[PDB]
Order: structure tokens, then C-alpha cells, then sequence
């Protein structure tokens, strides 16, 4: 409870709520085969059935355990996430905060305050500065930054672009490390994790976010201009949002966090009923997390800057993949670690590294 | 065959040819059952609850390219349950396997063993 900043009844009866959300070994053993078989036989609603029959019997838990849940406002079920300061923040605090898999994702309050994105960075700055820039990016290979920004600022333009998350921006330009306060997060993360991929988000209110869906790698984003509002649910409630596989990389889930959560209530009243953790996402702030959180995000400002940083853990000494991170979800670990494709595309981080 | 399959915080003991699997917990009864199947002795799955996958007989799904699959027909419930057990398939989970005849146990993950 101390981990999160509880304002309400409603939000500390949910959030008391979710042991009982979580799945007991049999039900475990279900959702293991179920989600294997969902990313081996490419199938989003494999043993659609079973989960369906899951979702009942989990309700009954909650209507056991809490008689008056009906009565409870499902729109009040959102907790504020606490923030940090990180003045006094050293990579070895850092690095056992990130392994503890029972802390949620930790947002650095203003730790990018006094870098020059932060500082100088707009849809206009960013256009007249930055003419040479190109991010790998396609409309609904590379294209210029520029182009993406003024096609942003314009009210009539038809196109808009989507940004690959899987690309090396840092790489390609490593004098943004230092402008956007990269080597803050590459410090905090020496010895424990190298950055596998690196990418600079620019967008208007054309593309409203991202819905739900999670990770397999640790992740970072760094908000430079604008404000994202974050959704999270805890690992082990990752189910009631009916998770399912594009691929390895492609961790995806069926849960709108558009809709209403009245009309939540109707038809995915276990997602209703859930304790689910928001921040908002202000320039300066970072937000890190771990493997297997499910988020969704919400563009809440007219036009948002943000630099996002996916890290790999790595051994120094032997250079050699590092030990994979604790987690909440080690099931997603056996699953991903089963896949030819996924193992593949590990290794092949780890020689673009060299 | 029958395979020591690891699904995270546990181990379970799955037996495809009794279509039978057995959850192991830190208690007398999994320990002695586990203790017979890495020794190759006559494995007492009786003082153990036997369950099995709640996929349907007649599972009908679409992949990402929208083909129709139904088992039975595309994938066979033996071919299934392979994907499950199988090194080929579930290697991250692949704990240990006993040959069902001989009784010969090979152990892959040695530090999964003991949970
Ligand atoms: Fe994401």
C-alpha cells in the first residue's frame, strides 16, 4: 500500500482487492499452456474457453470475498503512483530497486529537468535545429525528422507517421545522449544492463497512445516535452486483460483502456474491479520498469516529446548475456526462452553491441 | 515419456500418455513422487492429485493470417501436447524427461530440481 498514493475508499477497497485476483497453481498451470500455445500456434484466442471460464470463476472469488463489489464506483479504481527524487540516487541502490520484483515501476521526479531537450525542446525548436535527424518511422525505412514535425503541426495533413521503437537513435546520433540526459540512465544501469534499443517519439493527438500490452525487456522513458498519462496493472493480474502474441516482440492484449469504465463494468468487469496504477508523465520525469508490466498510455497534451530506452542485461566480466531479472511473472521467462526467434534475436542484440 | 515441466514458482510432473499431470509443492508426498522419478524407481503418482489441461477436445482457433485450425484435424491433441513437453517446443520449461520403459531420467535444468 505504502508503494502507491491511495486517495479514496473505492481505490484502497480495490487495491485490498488484489491478492484475490491472483491464480492459484492449477489455474497457473492453465495459463502457462494457454500462453505457450498462444505465441507457438500464432493464436490470440487459443483456449478462448478456458479463459473465458477463468474470468467467471475469478468474479465469484471477488463477489465471495467483497458481498457489496456491484455497489463499489468502477470509474474511482485508478491509484496515483508515487514519484522519487534521484539528487542522491547511486547506480548500486538503483540496480537493487530495479531487481526487486515486488516494487513497481519507479518514476525519477524531474531527474531530466536540467538537460537541454527538457529545457529547449518543441515541435518548432526541434524543426529549424534539427533539419538533418531521420528516425526510422513509416505512414499508417528512415524519414526526416522535420518532416514528421511539420506534418504534425499542420491541422489538414491526412498522414500520420508511426515510429518504430525498435531502432538506435543514440547510435546513429550519439551528441542527443548528452542533450536529452542519457548518460544519467547508462550510468544508473553500468554493470546490470547494456541499451539495446534507442528512439525519440514526437506526436499530435492524431495518434491518442498506445493501448494495453507488455514488455520482455526493461524500460525507460524519458518525457522531454508535453504530458503522457500511464495506465499499469500488477504482473499477475496481466490475465484479466486477455493477453495474447504478434511474435515474440509482440506482447499484446484485448483490454480497450479507451472505454468507459461503466461499460468496462458489462463486459470486462474483472479489469472494472481492478486496482489499476496511473502517473502523469511531465517533462523532466523518468519512468522505469521491469519485464511483464502491462501499460497502456493516453496523450493528454495537444503535442508530446519523449525519448524511450529499452535495456538488456549484461555481464561485464564475460560480456555474455546477464542472468535474467527477478520477476513477478517468471512463466513468461520459460515461454519467450522456448522460442527459436526470441533466442535469436537476444543473441543478436548482443553482437550488434560489438 | 514423462517430463519435469517448470512453470515459474513450481515444478509439475506431466504424464501425456495418462493425459495425467501432477503439481509438486515443498510437502512429503512430492518430494518421495520426484524422488522416484529422478531415481528411476516405480513412480507412486497415487498419493498425488492427477489433473489435466482445460483445452477442449474439439478446440477451434484462427491464427494471425485468420486460417481456421480445429484439433483433431490441423493438429492432432497427441501433436499438442508434444508442443507442451517436447525439447523441440518447451525447452524453457524443459526441467527434466524419464524414458517410460527403461526408466532412464535425463536432467537438463540440475537448479530447477529442488524448488
Ligand atoms: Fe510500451
Amino acid at each position: 500500500m505504502e508503494k502507491y498514493d491511495i486517495q479514496s475508499e473505492t481505490q484502497r477497497k480495490a487495491f485490498d482487492l488484489m491478492p484475490h485476483f491472483f491464480l492459484d497453481q492449477e489455474e497457473q498451470a492453465n495459463f502457462h499452456f494457454m500462453m505457450h500455445m498462444r505465441l507457438l500456434l500464432n493464436a490470440p484466442e487459443f483456449m478462448a474457453t478456458f479463459e473465458r471460464d477463468l474470468f467467471e470463476k475469478k468474479l465469484a472469488d471477488l463477489q465471495a470475498k467483497c458481498p457489496d463489489l456491484a455497489n463499489m464506483d468502477c470509474a474511482d479504481t485508478f491509484i496515483k503512483m508515487k514519484s522519487y527524487d534521484f539528487s542522491n540516487m547511486d547506480r548500486h541502490t538503483f540496480q537493487h530497486m530495479i531487481n526487486d520484483a515486488s516494487n513497481p515501476p519507479i518514476i525519477a521526479k524531474g531527474f531530466l529537468n536540467d538537460t537541454k531537450a527538457v529545457q529547449q525542446w518543441t515541435h518548432e525548436y526541434l524543426i529549424e535545429h534539427y533539419k538533418d535527424t531521420e528516425i526510422i518511422a513509416v505512414g499508417y525505412k528512415k524519414l526526416k525528422l522535420e518532416k514528421i514535425l511539420r506534418s504534425q503541426l499542420d491541422k489538414d495533413s491526412k498522414v500520420s507517421y508511426y515510429i518504430n521503437n525498435s531502432a538506435e537513435i543514440f547510435n546513429d546520433y550519439p551528441d542527443l545522449i548528452d542533450e536529452v540526459g542519457a548518460e544519467k540512465i547508462l550510468d544508473l544501469f553500468y554493470g546490470h544492463s547494456a541499451n539495446s534499443f534507442s528512439q525519440l517519439f514526437v506526436g499530435n493527438l492524431r495518434t491518442w497512445g498506445t493501448n494495453w500490452h507488455q514488455g520482455n525487456d526493461i524500460s525507460c522513458a524519458l518525457m522531454i516535452s508535453g504530458v503522457k498519462r500511464w495506465y499499469f496493472i500488477d504482473p499477475r493480474l496481466g490475465y484479466i486483460l486477455r493477453p495474447f502474441f504478434d511474435g515474440a516482440n509482440g506482447m499484446s492484449a484485448k483490454m480497450d483502456a479507451r472505454l468507459d469504465m461503466n461499460f468496462h463494468k458489462i463486459h470486462s468487469p474483472l479489469y472494472a474491479y481492478a486496482p489499476k496504477f496511473y502517473v502523469d508523465l511531465e517533462p523532466g520525469d523518468v519512468i522505469f520498469f521491469t519485464k511483464y508490466w502491462p501499460h497502456a498510455v493516453i496523450n493528454t497534451t495537444p503535442l508530446q516529446i519523449m525519448a524511450n530506452m529499452r535495456m538488456t542485461e549484461v555481464n561485464l566480466d564475460t560480456m555474455t548475456k546477464g542472468k535474467d531479472v527477478p520477476t513477478l511473472m517468471p512463466v513468461y521467462d520459460n515461454i519467450l526462452n522456448s522460442d527459436p526467434s526470441f533466442i535469436k534475436f537476444k543473441f543478436d542484440i548482443f553482437n550488434n553491441l560489438g | 515419456s514423462e517430463y519435469l515441466i517448470n512453470s515459474g514458482e513450481f515444478n509439475m510432473i506431466v504424464c501425456p500418455a495418462d493425459k495425467a499431470y501432477y503439481i509438486l509443492n515443498d510437502d512429503r508426498a512430492s518430494t518421495e513422487t520426484l524422488q522416484e522419478f529422478l531415481d528411476g524407481e516405480k513412480v507412486q503418482y497415487h498419493r498425488l492429485k492427477p489433473l489435466w489441461f482445460k483445452y477442449r477436445a474439439d478446440e477451434s482457433w484462427q491464427d494471425l493470417n485468420k486460417k481456421e485450425y480445429r484439433l483433431g484435424k490441423e493438429l492432432s491433441e497427441a501433436e499438442l501436447i508434444d508442443r507442451f513437453v517436447l525439447k523441440a517446443f518447451n525447452f524453457g520449461s524443459l526441467v527434466a524427461v524419464r524414458d517410460s520403459q527403461t526408466g532412464a531420467v535425463k536432467i537438463f535444468k540440475r537448479d530447477k530440481l529442488k524448488m
